[PDB]
Order: structure tokens, then C-alpha cells, then sequence
């Protein structure tokens, strides 16, 4: 699985 | 200019995100945050890619 999915600002 | 190659899919939950596929060159067209990135494809569609998911070309 994918890195983990950064917060939008 | 600035290239990216996607390290893995991805679709995003958000209709601004742009999908690719690992493997996949983008180019970046804008930085308007620090780990989302505006973006185009190989066919022109534009949309917003985690930074996380790509590597630079």
C-alpha cells in the first residue's frame, strides 16, 4: 500500500 | 521544467484531485501548498497530487 495521504490545507 | 513520477495510484476522495497510476511522468505546474501539488498528465488533464506519492523525474 501507498504513504500515508498528507492533510490538505 | 519540473517533472514527477508517481511511486504508486492514486485516486483521491476530493473531484480537484488529478488520478494517475504508478509509473506515470507528471508535470508540475503549482505549489500552492507544501504536500499538494497542482499537476498535468500525459493527455493535459489537470488536478492536485500528494507529494508523498511522487518522486522527482
Amino acid at each position: 500500500p501507498p504513504p500515508a495521504l498528507p492533510p490538505k490545507k | 521544467a519540473e517533472y514527477v513520477r508517481a511511486l504508486f495510484d492514486f485516486n483521491g476522495n476530493d473531484e480537484e484531485d488529478l488520478p494517475f497510476k504508478k509509473g506515470d511522468i507528471l508535470r508540475i505546474r503549482d505549489k500552492p501548498e507544501e504536500q499538494w501539488w497542482n499537476a498535468e498528465d500525459s493527455e493535459g488533464k489537470r488536478g492536485m497530487i500528494p507529494v508523498p506519492y511522487v518522486e522527482k523525474y
